[PDB]
């Protein structure tokens, strides 16, 4: 189905 | 003015030739600066301002990090195309063909779909290049579009309209 | 669905014995497989992981992911006394922020293979002379079974698995203890079948 | 990572878990793991704010991280199903190497009454075992305490060993019919002969007993059964 | 970039003034659909679209890193804030103008930063609040914004409509006419 992208912490 | 301290972040896919052409470009941006890219085409990310060294160097190194985003144009941008191969692509809307009055001539071409259109003006069989001053695309926002084509007239006018969603082109007669 | 069965029950091995723990998943996307071990008395921490399809071997184990059988299966071709510990077949999506996904946990236990046994009953004394006497019973092999007792008033432990690290010499050991001033050393461990050598002091 | 090894609760009060995690870790993640399962998601924290509460069971579970560190898990009006090994993890986000707590153990108690401390008693080794195999095995008993809260350890002339330790991996009902029985544990420390022989040698048992505390309000004129330490000593025979 | 097809699968923003988020799908600068983050639920935008399934709770935990990233930022660019700027406003129809036939007005607010704006419509100077309704913050590659306000209403030659605009880049509330 939709798959989306996550954004990443900082460190 | 209160300020305002904005965050954004884009997962992109460009796609050409269909799936034989895809790229992935992920963007993270403070207010309207780009900080943080990670580009299909370069494997890793880039930091396109000195904001955003710290974040693109520890990033690259987490192997398991790298591994995901590589691998994001055949789990995210391949896998969502094939559900846009039966929904937005497939959207067709036929557009309505208008001609008003209001020395001049107006072809209204309201509510299409997709953005892929044509008008010319004929007149007596004769197709009119001059004189012809058209509208930009405008987008309605709810996933039609129209345009409006103008005619430097002096007194049969046929507007043809071309888009993919017709069988057969529409023209319009005034007079 | 993210979902994560693995085997289940008590598995109970030898010394340098095969060890398999099957674990299968149902995952909507492409999922990270992980393995954790939690070892008696200690909290988790991670065995071994895989990323992609048909790619994990940390202390001998060995475990392979497999898409066309949605498959992790642990795997150890020698098991060691000191893997008897609690495993947890694990997984993580690309779309679930490091969430791990758990399964139940199965349950190893390794019997040491005693080579010398001496097995015997010995009764021993308080410091303080107070409470009572505890009597026990040591230096059995490992195909030997202690029994609840029978009396309401005699509690019997189960085996425990010491490891003299000075000497690398393992032996089973097991308490009974008792208010009673009829408890006997030799009487005690009646309802269990006890080796016919089992020297009484 | 976790303050608190095993904590004991009355019903109807409410409890605070603590989580200190490892220094620069942004992402903290708690768990929960019932008797006889795995651990079960709770809450993630990514910095300062909250940024998935799915796992959490019902409104009387929150939890909160002020200064994005310390984390605080709260159950209020707890009940008998709140008890479970509570826990935490922490890690710099997602495909970054994750580290698990020690956990703590919750134990809910329906009726103050039931809870008592553990009385430890170290037994000496016996003469024929040290001349039959040349070796001397202490035994120590740790019985009438409930819940089951302890953590028994050797101590060998003032400093804790861990050779030649064997503590039971489960406790033992003193009346398996009852539901809140009370438990009993032993251990066993084995030396050799020569080293027991040693008037010198001084051996420790220790159990650490997790019980009440101020907030529990204790109305019998039996002793309080608080957070304490019981131990039974020892002395080498020539 | 050049392409046929361009996809944001990840429109994701998140601001300081008065803790604003938003989560969006768009495909060719149209909005696919958005997660109510206060309801918790996926609204899509295309009845076609509402076959699929979207889990509001992803949406939910990815602004929550961007807050975190957001606030690492602030400390390190020695708080910069955002720059305000100039929205550009038309008022147009859907459709080509009958009286007395349903038609919907349409009022484009274009580049658009910080995405804070009031949009109201009036009718012969009074406020309209009935049949009014707009999309979310469509994303440009300038990496500001635009939004889009409809307003359904039945043409006549005694009613004219203004669109009102307000932006803290503006001097004075914008308004743009529109009369059949
Ligand atoms: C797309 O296809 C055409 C011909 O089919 C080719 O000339 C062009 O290079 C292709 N585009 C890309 C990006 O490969
Ligand atoms: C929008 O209107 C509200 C009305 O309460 C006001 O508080 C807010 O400041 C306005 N926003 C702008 C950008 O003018």
């Amino acid at each position: 189905q939709p798959f989306p992208q996550p954004e990443q912490p900082f460190p | 003015s209160p300020e305002d301290f904005v965050y954004q972040f884009k997962g992109m896919c460009y796609f050409t030739n269909g799936t034989e052409r895809v790229r992935l470009v992920s963007r993270s941006i403070y207010n309207r600066e780009e900080i943080v890219r990670f580009d299909s085409d370069v494997g890793e990310f880039r930091a396109v301002t000195l904001l955003g060294l710290p974040a693109a160097e520890y990033w690259n190194s987490q192997k398991d990090i790298l591994e995901r985003k590589r691998a994001a144009v055949d789990r995210v941008c391949r896998h969502n195309y094939q559900l846009e191969l039966r929904t937005t692509l497939q959207r067709r809307v036929e557009p309505t063909v208008t001609i008003s009055p209001s020395n001049l001539l107006v072809c209204s071409v309201t509510d299409f779909y997709p953005a892929q259109i044509k008008v010319r003006w004929f007149r007596n069989d004769q197709e009119e290049t001059a004189g012809v001053v058209s509208t930009p695309l405008i987008r309605n926002g709810d996933w039609t579009f129209q345009i409006l084509v103008m005619l430097e007239m002096t007194p049969v006018y046929t507007c043809h309209v071309e888009h993919p969603s017709l069988q057969s082109p529409i023209t319009v007669e005034w007079r | 669905m993210n979902s994560v069965t693995q085997m289940e029950g008590p598995v109970t091995l030898s010394e340098e014995a095969f060890l398999t723990i099957n674990c299968t998943y149902t995952a909507t996307g492409y999922p990270s497989l992980f393995w954790y071990v939690q070892y008696p008395g200690e909290g988790l921490q991670l065995l071994l992981k895989a990323t992609k399809a048909d790619d994990g071997s940390n202390k001998g184990f060995e475990a392979t992911y497999r898409k066309e059988t949605t498959s992790f299966h642990l795997e150890k071709g020698s098991v060691q006394v000191s893997d008897s510990a609690v495993y947890f077949c694990a997984l993580s999506g690309g779309t679930s922020y490091g969430k791990l996904t758990f399964g139940q946990g199965t349950i190893l236990t390794v019997h040491p293979n005693i080579q010398n046994p001496d097995p015997a009953v010995y009764q021993l004394r308080d410091s303080k002379s107070s409470d009572k006497s505890v009597c026990l019973f040591t230096d059995f092999d490992s195909q030997t079974n202690v029994s609840q007792s029978k009396d309401s008033d005699v509690y019997i432990t189960d085996k425990c698995v010491l490891d003299m690290r000075s000497m690398d010499f393992k032996s089973n050991s097991a308490v009974a203890w008792s208010n009673k001033s009829d408890f006997a050393c030799a009487n005690a461990f009646n309802n269990s079948i006890i080796p016919e050598d089992t020297f009484f002091p | 990572m976790q303050t608190p090894s095993n904590k004991v609760t009355e019903k109807g009060k409410y409890v605070e878990l603590r989580c200190d995690p490892i220094s620069g870790h942004t992402a903290l993640y708690w768990y929960r793991q019932s008797l006889g399962q795995g651990p079960e998601f709770l809450i993630y924290f990514q910095g300062t704010g909250a940024a998935d509460d799915s796992g959490l069971p019902n409104d009387r579970f929150f939890a909160v991280r002020p200064e994005g560190s310390v984390s605080t898990l709260k159950i209020q009006r707890t009940e008998r199903g709140d008890s479970a090994v509570y826990l935490c993890a922490s890690s710099q986000g997602q495909d970054t190497e994750a580290f698990f707590g020690q956990g703590t153990r919750l134990t809910v108690v329906e009726d103050l009454n039931k809870v008592f401390p553990p009385e430890v008693a170290v037994f000496e080794p016996s003469e024929a075992e040290i001349s039959h195999t040349q070796k001397a095995t202490l035994v120590c008993l740790a019985t009438g305490f409930f819940p089951d809260h302890v953590e028994l350890s050797w101590w060998v002339n003032g400093k804790e060993v861990h050779s030649g330790v064997c503590t039971d991996p489960q406790p033992l009902k003193e009346q398996p019919a009852l539901n809140d029985s009370r438990y009993a544990l032993s251990s066993r420390l084995r030396v050799s002969a020569t080293f027991w022989q040693n008037p010198r040698n001084h051996f420790r048992c220790q159990v650490q007993f997790y019980g009440l505390s101020e907030n529990d309000e204790w109305t019998q004129d039996r002793a309080k059964p608080v957070t304490q330490i019981v131990s039974a000593e020892a002395w080498g025979r020539a | 970039i050049v392409a046929d097809h361009v996809a944001s699968y990840g429109v994701n923003l998140y601001q300081s003034y008065g803790p604003s988020g938003q989560y969006t799908h768009e495909f060719d600068g149209d909005e696919q659909f958005y997660v109510d983050l206060g309801r918790k639920e996926t609204v899509w935008c295309l009845p076609v679209l509402r076959q699929f399934r979207f889990d509001p709770q992803f949406a939910l935990t990815n602004i929550a890193v961007l807050k975190h990233n957001l606030n690492s930022l602030i400390k390190r660019s020695n708080s910069t804030a955002a720059t305000n700027e100039v929205p550009e406003v038309t008022v147009f129809s859907k459709s080509p103008v009958t009286l007395g036939q349903p038609n919907i007005l349409i009022c484009l607010v274009d580049n658009i930063f910080p995405p804070v704006v009031n949009i109201t419509w009036l009718s012969n100077g009074h406020s309209v609040t009935e049949g009014v309704s707009e999309t979310s913050f469509l994303s440009k590659s300038d990496h500001s914004f635009f939004k889009i306000s409809y307003l359904t209403l039945l043409p006549s030659a005694e009613e004219s409509y203004d669109c009102k605009v307000e932006h803290w880049g503006l001097d004075k509330p914008l308004l743009k006419h529109w009369e059949p």
